[PDB]
């Protein structure tokens, strides 16, 4: 029985490396609710409470599910009735609509692969910005850390011109997940009449040309590297 | 020998159907690659001369 | 009422035993229960030939009513027409097709009609969507040949297609390339497998049927050899139950060289044509027994079990 | 044992 | 080494062994389990072979008797018995090699000759028995033929040695 | 031995929790199977077993998923680069399969009273077509409408042309009524708007 053991937690090791949520606890509780009628062909009707206490590479979450079998000699179908988030302050506050949308809606199932594919934006996020901060450490600051809302750039020695960069994430109703890549500049009213060419009211958009063209780190390096160099004052 | 000639057209047709299908989309990219690049060049240099 | 196409009537019940004579009259579904127990079943059978050709008169069937009849006799009896496969490919610059059934019958209509003058077309859809296609080939002048038929297989999403042997090879090309605009492709490639039993045949391609899982006096001294026999048929072939293929033919060019002989085609440089045929029942089950009898080696050639992997039996072999 |  | 020698260790107290040479494994063992039906008043040990030389084991008892059954239908039963008498001893010939030829009561699918298997006891000093093991009735016959080589092999009677049972089972033709 | 049967049953609990999580799989010396269980509102079904090696490179041996979809171009790309991309996309398509699968069961068995003439269904469920009637005023109105859909990993429509089979010279009300069946038929699944056309 240790090792009848040792290959189960070699199961439990490869599962939770495939898809990606270790359980660390779990309860069954078997309830009965057969009615007191007689009919032909009578049907039993299972009702099972589950508690899933488990987490994410770096987020937990918390599940409370009832599911009402319906166990009958012709057909055979189960419906999940009730739903329950119990939900906790993370570092991210924009997937609290969807916490509402998947209670009325009753699909546990969209519910956990979508927050798994929206880490998986976010693991992306923190390999980024780790790698934006530790070469850049003199221009490129984050105000929330890479956890953050938005990041921005701010010059050392010239004070008044920045650009700020604001990555949401949003779920649509087709089962998937896509981030939005927008850009908001900081440029003072003294630039205004020095610039002819009007490249600030196009900006967002030419931004987005080169996310779908060269890529998503590929497009916020430019916008450092190019934007420095100037060593001649 | 006609009925020969129509079976080798029409083998001729679906020989000239994708290539020329799989060549306007990738006309239809590089058209879209040239102003979006084009676009590009002239929003990083308008960018560089606000920047001095 | 055409002569000739009464003839096939006749012939239809000809070709039925009376056992199953109840079971393809209630599929059929064209004359109404009173006068199904109206003719005595129980009689001479030339009497059943007499009674069923005042039912088709009065009735006034035609010939896409005498070709629903066949296709009916041909779905209970699969087993006296051989099944070529057709494989057809997906164009590049493609992610979804667009398919509608009455887009299909009208599309396959018009590409038969245009061609020859003199071409039979009959539809008949089954469970899981599946469309059965009868076509009678006629050549410029008689009606078609009713005799001999020839059948198409198509399940309206696949790009595999089940369909028999003509005996007129000419119309082979005209037929393959007819499936493939109607259904929306661009390449009919002809793959090389054929068996007798359809229902074996959509079990090995679609693969879909071949898992269904979810005393010290009689002692040997050969402890090594007895698990090692079986251990390579239970890890590729396995006690599972296998699709049935009666027939693979093995064209060898290869040559000859061994360790044994230094005198026996030690100069031959031109190759050795031979082709091997198999001729034998559920040949993947018959196979696996010859390496618990002692008669084969435990490293078993990959040519016999790549059969239900690579999805051919025609295999071509080059070695030195 | 390659197949053409 | 991968040898053979018909005495090399202890038989041990009244138990003797036998060596079933043969390529069939549902022929063989139900001449094997045929042998166990006619009892007697020694232990009896079955031996299953394939073909020789043997692995190189180290619980193997004293050898008594060695039998090959060939097949008449069958050329892999006499080419892997021309590699087995290569690797065997000449006391071995001393009365102690039986040969068994399977299928001689088919004489329409036969697929080797009779006088193959004369000729290669004929210069190897075997006798040569032909029996049928397809029928239950042909099984027992031959059953309780092993079983009363083996008490002359094994030394249970007195006077009766190994190698005379050689004497007893001679086959020449006769010189007029 | 009671210490080792309390933590046995743990991961027996928790290994029952993995059908309920979408994906569940045991190891196998022929590679890993993986059983993938989809639903749609609350109401799920059987599950089907994809076997997958270990072995270098990654090979296709059986699936349970039937060949209507395509599997061949999607596991050139898809099971390449990536292991648990492959896995979730898959578990994306089978959801939209059977999603429009269970469209399909309703409509043929409680709403099969309101529809008049021969259903034609392929089983992808790529372009639909239905003739139903409805008494909005207390005429029969044969409304015959064509679903087409352009995204093949979603369950709700896109392409949505509804036509009228009867008459169509009269007021304002069915233009106003083909104005609503275009919009909730974009943003209400199927087996919701029939409900509400018993409202």
């Amino acid at each position: 029985l240790k090792n009848q053991l040792g290959h189960l937690e070699s199961e439990l090791s490869f599962l939770s490396t495939l898809t990606g949520i270790n359980i660390r606890n779990h309860s069954k509780q078997t309830e009965d609710l057969t009615s007191t009628e007689m009919t032909e062909k009578s049907i039993r009707k299972v009702l099972q409470r589950h508690r899933l206490s488990g987490n994410c590479h770096m987020v937990t979450f918390q599940l409370e599910f009832q599911i009402l079998e319906i166990q009958n000699k012709e057909r055979l179908s189960s419906a999940v009735t009730d739903l329950n988030i119990i939900m906790e302050p993370t570092e991210c506050s924009e997937l609290s609509e969807f916490v509402s949308r998947a209670e009325e809606r009753k699909d546990l199932f969209m519910f956990f692969r979508s927050l798994h594919f929206f880490v998986e934006w976010f693991e992306y996020r923190k390999r980024t910005f780790k790698h934006l901060k530790e070469k850049y450490p003199d221009a490129v600051y984050l105000s929330e850390g890479p956890s953050s809302c938005s990041m921005g750039i701010r010059s050392a020695s010239r004070p008044g011109f920045e650009l700020v960069i604001v990555w949401r994430i949003q779920i649509d109703e087709d089962g998937k997940v896509f981030p939005k890549l927008d850009l908001l500049t900081k440029v003072p009213q003294r630039a205004l009449e020095l610039d002819k060419n009007r490249a600030i009211e196009t900006a967002p958009l030419s931004f987005r040309t080169l996310v779908g063209l060269l890529g998503i780190e590929a497009a916020l390096e430019s916008l450092i590297k190019s934007l420095c160099a100037e060593e001649n004052n | 020998k006609k009925r020969q000639r129509m079976i080798e057209v029409q083998d001729e047709l679906l020989r000239l159907e994708p290539q020329l299908k799989q060549l306007q989309t990738k006309y239809d990219e590089l058209k879209e690659r040239k102003s979006s690049l084009r676009n590009a060049a002239y929003f990083l240099s308008n960018l560089k001369q606000l920047y001095q | 009422m055409d002569e000739t196409v009464a003839e096939f009537i006749k012939r239809t019940i000809l070709k039925i035993p009376m056992n199953e004579l109840t079971t393809i009259l209630k599929a059929w579904d064209f004359l109404s229960e009173n006068q199904l127990q109206t003719v005595n079943f129980r009689q001479r059978k030339e009497s059943v030939v007499q009674h069923l050709i005042h039912l088709c008169e009065e009735k006034r069937a035609s010939i896409s009513d005498a070709a629903l009849l066949d296709i009916i006799y041909m779905q209970f009896h699969q087993h006296q027409k051989v099944w070529e496969v057709f494989q057809m490919s997906k164009g590049p610059g493609e992610d979804v097709d667009l398919f509608d059934m009455k887009q299909f019958k009208n599309s396959f209509k018009k590409i038969l009609q245009r061609a020859l003058k003199n071409v039979t077309v009959s539809f008949r859809e089954t469970e899981e969507n599946a469309v059965w296609i009868r076509i009678a080939w006629g050549t410029q002048y008689t009606k078609p040949n009713q005799y001999k038929p020839t059948y198409v297989v198509y399940y309206s999403q696949t790009p595999y297609a089940f369909t028999s042997s003509s005996m007129l090879r000419r119309n082979t090309p005209l037929l393959g390339q007819a499936l493939t605009i109607a259904s929306k492709h661009h390449q009919i490639v002809k793959m090389d497998l054929r068996s007798r039993y359809l229902d074996s045949l959509k079990a090995i391609v679609f693969k879909q049927y071949n898992q269904t899982f979810e005393d010290s006096r009689i002692i040997h001294e050969n402890i090594v050899e007895k698990e090692r026999v079986q251990r390579i048929t239970q890890e590729t072939f396995g006690d599972y139950p296998q699709p049935q293929l009666e027939f693979a033919q093995y064209k060898l060019e290869t040559k000859f060289k061994s360790g044994l002989n230094g005198s026996i085609l030690a100069e031959r440089e031109e190759p050795l044509r031979c082709l091997i045929k198999f001729s034998s029942p559920h040949l993947l089950e018959a196979l696996k027994s010859l390496a618990p009898a002692g008669i084969a080696d435990a490293p078993l050639s990959p040519l016999l079990t790549c059969i239900p992997n690579k999805r051919m039996n025609y295999f071509k072999i080059r070695d030195k | 044992f390659i197949i053409d | 080494m991968s040898v053979l020698r018909p005495l090399d260790k202890l038989p041990g107290l009244n138990t003797a062994t036998i060596l079933l040479v043969g390529t069939e494994d549902a022929l063989l063992q139900q001449l094997a389990d045929s042998m166990l039906k006619e009892d007697c008043a020694s232990e009896l040990k079955v031996h299953l072979a394939k073909s020789l030389p043997l692995p190189s084991s180290v619980n193997r008892p004293r050898i008594d008797l060695i039998v090959f059954v060939v097949n008449l239908h069958s050329k892999y039963s006499l080419q892997n018995t021309e590699e087995s008498l290569r690797h065997v001893d000449a006391s071995f010939f001393l009365g102690k090699v039986c040969f068994l030829a399977t299928g001689a009561g088919r004489e329409s699918h036969c697929s080797i000759h009779r006088h193959t298997v004369v000729k290669l006891a004929h210069t190897y000093q075997s006798p040569l028995l032909y029996c049928d093991l397809e029928v239950e009735g042909f099984r027992a016959t031959m059953a309780q033929r092993l079983v009363r080589v083996l008490q002359i092999c094994a030394g249970h009677v007195p006077g009766v040695s190994a190698l005379n049972l050689l004497s007893l089972l001679r086959s020449s033709e006769g010189p007029s | 031995q009671e210490a080792l049967e309390e933590k046995l049953e743990n991961v027996k609990a928790i290994l029952q929790a993995y059908h309920f999580t979408g994906l569940s799989g045991k190891l196998t010396s022929r590679g890993v199977c993986v059983c993938i269980s989809t639903a749609f509102e609350g109401n799920l079904l059987d599950s089907y077993f994809v076997d997958l090696v270990i072995q270098k490179p990654l090979r296709i041996h059986h699936h349970s998923v039937p060949v209507f979809i395509p599997l061949e171009e999607i596991a050139a790309k898809y099971l390449q680069t990536n292991i648990q991309h492959f896995l979730f996309s898959l578990c994306e398509y089978l959801n939209a399969y059977s999603g429009r699968k269970y469209q399909a069961d309703r409509l043929q068995s409680d709403f099969a009273a309101l529809l008049t003439g021969p259903l034609q269904r392929n089983p992808l469920c790529n372009l639909l077509s239905f003739t139903y009637k409805l008494d909005p005023g207390g005429q029969s109105f044969p409304f015959c409408a064509r679903l087409l859909y352009k995204d093949l990993t979603a369950t709700l429509p896109t392409d949505v042309t509804v036509t009228c089979q009867g008459v169509e010279v009269l007021s304002t009300s069915w233009e106003e009524q083909r104005a609503s069946h275009e919009t909730l038929f974009c943003t209400k699944p199927l087996h919701q708007v029939f409900a509400s056309f018993t409202r």
